[PDB]
């Protein structure tokens, strides 16, 4: 018949191949779809959805709803930091396990901007300012509010507004980053601090919570599927 | 240019033929106590969790299926000779079609059921599935049940059935034999069986697995600490 | 080009309802309750306008420091509510949308926080070893609802299993980190800003209409975000009221009442 | 010559599959055909054709001509049904192994409305009525007239017409049914009960026999090709 | 759009291969008592009964033809060494056509007769045959005689003949052989042929079989009790 | 694209007829009897008119309480009715089509139902071990035909076999549940309603024209679907005739003529 | 290159296959033919001349 | 014809700059240094004009008979002059080119030639068996630069090892022949014909902007291609000075300052 050679790779089986094969079941007249609410083309628009962040990971506290909490208090050291964390939105533990972090974890690059959003749940009595900052890598991680307000910061006012937003914008050397952790890639730190102070009038609790949340934005994009680390098996069923 | 999102939609997500069961079958002479010479596999992609995780990021999914069979053969003694190279044949159930009761029954004449006869050390088998629902979509999650008792009935059990099961008997199973006669010396084998979709449609996202899976359905049973410790103010 | 014929082979302010009056909303994935269109069915369907489009109020809960959470199934809730309840009964096969309304009420010197989730098919996990062993009693209470819990209390009864759920606040239940479960419909209830919630969810499933008794479409999960507090009070407790409107409703397959044993 | 690869599932055989192959027989003078009455170009064709049913499978009475009867007297309890059944027409014993059953069990799914048929072979002196009906799933079956009216119901007047047709139309919540039994496919069921009763004069039987027949509608189909539970082989001919 | 028909016309209802023979053949040591070097099967579809019972849905049919054959060879002994890779030989012999009478004789030259030649390991062989009908089809029930007989016969075994039989050789038959030598050790091997009906016309449909067959005829001789007991008023 | 040359490698009232009248009808398969047209065939034929194509009467019969069926076939049961079977035996090849009248009178205060079918290619069961043994005079009684029986009688002469068929009521004769027979041309003769039944057979073989003494085209099954009863008598015994008439009857290959040996 | 997919049949021998074969003598001046007569186009042509009918066969 | 989708799978004079002013030039690989264009980015850049593009100059090293080279990196050896080194130490990206000026001057009776070397990515060996395990604090001198030497000198430390570099002059200190080394942007100084040598570097690397605190862009390499003479006597030593000039410098990421820990 017609003359053929064959080349390398024949007889392969690749996983990621696309090729077409026999139908087992021929002329099936296959059901009709209709329109179902809630259909989804796309991963990243799960990553859009702001999911709240496990803050507090203390050994007492991790695993249990009070890992969501953020306490906040009139009498606290107004020198210390509230929360500090990195930019490291796969690999961090407190962003791991969110779901931009179990989208990424299948994914090995990730680039765009990211948004943080931070819920005051106090009286409506309590007044108060806060500073949010974000620095770039390079320096000594910011200890104190003098070393974080050279850096891209926002200030909140509980009373006027019981929800802050920050977008912590696109700022890297690489075109593309690593979902690990590695310090040729690191993106950053994020911080918070106290601008006067909580302030409570009398017959009023003088502590309450504070929630976070993170999403992507519309520049958010993702390179070379993988498996994740999340699921193992020991055992198949028998 | 811009960057894209070309490789996170829902097709490139789920181009992958993932590993969804290990069968064993052998091939020695026939004897009186149990062996292993057909093996029926039920049709599901529970057995496995990469897969299993992956598809229950959505609660409703709409999709036609591409099969691929790798087979490996192997001896387990020395001093009973060879063998020759073995022809593998596996065979669609259906819900309501007999089953074997034997390697070399009337069943195998695969009269109307789809069957596939697979050569040893060829390439690996591959068929491919359209979607095969009752309904409008697959139910990855069904809150509810098949009966509902009734004040009437004589008994408890006759309303009785597990909680989130739909059918008891669905997609049908798949037999494997060695059509090959017994030789002298057994000869082992194992078929892997690999699952990609194709044309996929999914509805409701849910959020992903956080604890190790505990049977078909929803339940936990061990390993309930999934975080880890982290200090509060620690980079 | 391909060559196979078939495709498979193919290489890849108030809101008035019925006689009910309650004085910003979410609609849940943007899509609005709305009837059977003619280009998909399987009879003359029977569709009460008011009879069982209306508000039913359910019983009161109470919130306090040690409330961990609650939970309700729809339609299930609404199964001996007026006549909704009989039509749900009296036929084969129904469909339904809701509107959910949660209201909670306090003062300026209280703090708390309250989620609630809007879940499509919400399975919850046993308290056995045993695997989908859930009994339909159990997993049907009613208009009461179940709770959470903060740990999993494995039922060591082996000779009168309970055959009950045992659900987890921080997994949801079904095993997810509860902070995840924004990704479904949501509201949140903060004490300092609103008091009330409102949530309208489109009928949802795998087929046009199924049946209404063996079978649940939604439920609800309602958590405090954040411990409830008054001044320096040791104790405090406040109501929670819920509210279910069905929307565009449709029954088909008349016959003989059904009358399901709940113990 | 020309580069080619060879790609997964070469040199296997699928039973289903549809190539070319080469003729034994080249250049042969096929006979020409003719017009032979009876052509049948659809199975579903044969599904439309009714059949009797063997209702009565009764243990002295089954594999017999007397199972395609059923008896009617005057002097019948009123209370109690006269038959009964479920919408099952390919598992359920006395429908499965009519033609329609027969078709079916090649199949895995069916969908689509019946037509049930009922012949009354007493005298023409005899006159009576009846009640037919049909009842979806879900409740209780009924044992009663006054259950079994809030279905769907006809009634047959035996003196005017001896025989009388019911359509159970097609309602279900999936598109398609399967053939085996099961619960979360169940159909429904079938019942019938005197109307008012059998009346006859003297000097006439006060005993009569009634048929059955099935048969499908012309919105009826079928998917999923598969073997049947109906016949096997034990020995192949030496 | 609405529920089709299409899996349930007449090509979709046969467009299955279905075994209708396995044949055994042997590769040895000629000797003076019996053997099996060599096989001879009569063409048909009566030997098993799926395919039967398909057909016996109508009384006349005209298809073309598919076969398909997978060989599956086997040792029988360890200590006579082993043999290379054989070659298998299959012949179409037509009614009137000389009939071998070993494995080796002059009618193996298929000098007219179509042959296919086989070689172990490789994909299963294949060939297509149109309608070779004598009659405008085929006659699945005959009711009748090839012989009638009359007054005048000197005897009455000059007018018998099988009833519902209407040529004695019909369609030939196909001869296997190894055409390789014997190797010291005995090889067995079995061919299994498989069927599939195309272009596909019939004609006075029939109800279906109800007891198990006994002979190609329609005879039945027991298991006379098909159906099952049940309730008269039993749902 | 096709490669291989041949298309088999290509993937894939009053009714009078002649001299005779009787006084809804059936069409076996809505085809009317033809004559052969030019566009088939295989001399001059011959082609009777109204010496063949006429009514003939049989034997009448007698239907009780234990009564289980008979059956005829054709053309045998017509092999000596004037000049048809003259033709028939002094022809090589024939053909034809039939008109099929039951006549069963009763009273109103009768009850019962009989089943008439016509089956092509009627193939009956034997009586012995041995398979497709039956003889031809066994296999072809003539015009007073065959009955049906409850229960198989295996033969048990080891020396002189009968050589008969033994069929089944509830099979058939031919291994398949009676009450699919109706897949066949059939009808019902009730006696409250009616009291006669008429078909019409075209001509069905694999052949255009075919011999007449070795092989028969129709088969005609009468069977009792309920029993007859009357008043409350303990014996009923009534009448049942069948006449059957020719039509559109082709002969050819004129020659001596056969003299079957039928005992 | 080219993906493919082997069939069932491949590398098999049919007797009565048509397929083409390369050609071991490639370039070769074939000898013109000539008109010859008794040029026989069917084989039915044969069947159609008379031929003597052995109808004595007895023994001897 | 290209089967796969995936293109992989196809088949293959005065000098003024600012407020300094010095007074033929060569340009690497004949680009002049511009800032980065709108069609490649990653906030708002900071864009010194002349606060930064002017001429610093280093300290004078000395030529004799037994110098054997130098080396300086860029921007490293710029890290402390003036606001360059504050915007370079107050920005995570910065972005610059270099104009490059060597002066060295003698009389007519002197003689010697010094080749000059601009190196992208210029690495450098190290000085024990140990791989690339050089020191921050060696790898980066500042403005003082190393030395070459004619052999290698193996560390013998192993309770503390040096982690210093040991360049090797007819080796490049990277393992290439020097003769090769005029592939790269190069300039020489004949003391017969000229006293001076200019070069001038655009910014090179794979990326559009990069850290300069942990990367070094280019690497400044002279060595003596003939010894340095004079008449008859003995010893003879000159200055050699090397100015350096930011061209067209961009930082981006302002944030606290860096402090690194240089001994
Ligand atoms: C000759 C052998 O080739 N026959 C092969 C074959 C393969 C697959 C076939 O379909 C099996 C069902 C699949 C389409 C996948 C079923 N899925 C989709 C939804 N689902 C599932 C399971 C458990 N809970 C929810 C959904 C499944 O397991 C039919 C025939
Ligand atoms: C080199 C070997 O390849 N030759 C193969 C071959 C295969 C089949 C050939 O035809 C055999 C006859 C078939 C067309 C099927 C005959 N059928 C159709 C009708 N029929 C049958 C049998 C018994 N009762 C009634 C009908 C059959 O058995 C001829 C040659
Ligand atoms: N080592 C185990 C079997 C291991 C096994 O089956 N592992 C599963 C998941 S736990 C698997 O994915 N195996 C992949 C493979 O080896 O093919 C045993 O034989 O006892
Ligand atoms: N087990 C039997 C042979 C079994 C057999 O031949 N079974 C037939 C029908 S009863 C069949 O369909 N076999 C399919 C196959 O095994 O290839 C024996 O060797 O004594």
């Amino acid at each position: 018949g017609l003359p053929v050679l064959n080349t390398p790779g024949s007889n392969q089986y690749l996983t990621s191949d696309n090729y077409q094969s026999p139908c087992a079941i021929p002329e099936f007249d296959v059901t009709p779809p209709i329109d179902i609410p809630g259909e989804v083309k796309n991963m990243m628009e799960l990553a859009e959805i702001d999911t709240m962040i496990p803050l507090n990971l203390e050994n007492t506290k991790r695993n249990t709803m009070d890992m969501y909490r953020v306490t906040l208090s009139d009498s606290a050291d107004l020198s210390q930091p509230i929360l500090c964390f990195s930019l490291s939105p796969a690999s961090d533990p407190r962003l791991s396990h969110t779901m931009l972090g179990e989208v990424l974890n299948y994914y090995t690059h990730w680039a765009g901007s990211l948004k943080f959003t931070f819920l005051f749940c106090g009286s409506m009595m309590a007044t108060g300012k806060i500073l949010v900052a974000y620095a770039p890598p390079g320096a000594q991680p910011p200890t104190s509010r003098k070393e974080a307000m050279l850096g891209t910061h926002v200030i909140w006012d509980l009373g006027l507004q019981s929800s802050c937003t920050m977008v912590v914008p696109w700022i890297s050397n690489v075109t593309y980053r690593q979902t690990t952790q590695d310090s040729f890639t690191e993106g950053g730190y994020i911080s918070m601090f106290y601008q006067t102070r909580i302030v409570v009038p009398l017959s009023t609790p003088k502590s309450m919570s504070m929630l976070g949340f993170v999403s992507a934005c519309n520049d958010f994009s993702v390179r070379l599927l993988r498996d994740t680390t999340h699921i193992s098996q020991s055992a198949l069923p028998q | 240019q811009r960057r894209s999102r070309s490789e996170s939609t829902i097709e490139s997500f789920f181009a992958r033929g993932a590993c969804v069961a290990i069968i064993e079958v052998d091939n020695e002479e026939p004897t009186t106590r149990a062996q292993k010479l057909f093996a029926m596999w039920r049709i599901t992609y529970k057995d496995t969790v990469q897969l299993r995780r992956k598809l229950e990021f959505f609660t409703y999914s709409r999709f036609d299926m591409e099969l691929t069979f790798v087979v490996t053969a192997n001896f387990t003694n020395t001093n009973n000779g060879h063998a020759l190279n073995q022809v593998y044949q596996i065979m669609y159930i259906p819900p309501g079609a007999p089953t074997p009761k034997s390697w070399d029954d009337y069943t195998w004449q695969t009269s109307s059921n789809p069957s596939i006869f697979y050569t040893y050390g060829a390439a690996p088998a591959r068929i491919s599935v359209p979607y095969v629902g009752l309904a409008n979509a697959y139910s990855h999650f069904y809150d509810g049940f098949a009966k509902v008792p009734l004040k009437t009935d004589a008994n408890d059990q006759i309303g009785d059935s597990l909680y989130s099961a739909m059918t008891v008997d669905d997609f049908g199973v798949l037999a494997i034999r060695v059509v090959n006669d017994h030789n002298p010396t057994k000869v082992t084998s194992k078929v892997r069986i690999y699952m990609k979709p194709k044309h996929v449609r999914v509805w409701c996202p849910r959020p992903p697995r956080a604890v190790p899976y505990y049977g078909p359905g929803v339940d936990y049973k061990d390993n309930l600490n999934p975080l880890s410790e982290k200090g509060l103010t620690t980079y | 080009i391909n060559y196979y014929k078939d495709s498979a082979s193919n290489a890849a302010l108030q809101l008035t309802i019925g006689n009910s009056t309650i004085t910003n909303s979410v609609v849940a994935y943007g899509r609005w309750p709305e009837f059977i269109r003619d280009d998909e069915a399987n009879d003359q369907p029977t569709e009460p306008d008011v009879a069982t489009c209306r508000f039913y109020t359910l019983d009161t809960v109470m919130w306090g420091k040690e409330s961990k959470g609650w939970w309700w199934k729809l339609p299930d809730a609404l199964r001996d509510m007026g006549l909704f309840g009989q039509n749900m009964y009296y036929h084969y096969l129904g469909r339904s949308g809701y509107t959910v309304h949660v209201q909670c009420n306090a003062s300026k010197f209280h703090q708390g926080a309250l989620g609630v989730f809007a879940i499509p098919e919400y399975c919850l996990a046993g308290d056995s070893d045993k695997q989908r062993y859930t009994s339909y009693a159990n997993a049907n209470p009613g208009e009461k609802g179940g709770k959470f819990y903060s740990q999993f209390n494995r039922d060591t009864a082996v000779t009168s299993p309970k055959r009950e759920f045992c659900p987890v606040d921080y997994l949801l239940g079904c095993g997810v980190l509860l902070g995840n479960a924004f990704v479904y419909p949501h509201q949140i209830i903060n004490l300092r800003t609103n008091n009330s919630a409102t949530i309208v969810l489109p009928y949802v499933n795998a087929m046009a209409i199924d049946s209404m008794v063996k079978h649940n479409n939604w439920g609800i999960a309602i958590l405090p975000l954040s411990p409830l507090d008054f001044a320096q009070e040791s104790s405090v407790e406040i109501p929670i009221t819920v509210t279910i409107a069905p929307m565009c409703s449709e029954f088909n397959g008349l016959r003989n009442v059904t009358a399901p044993k709940f113990q």
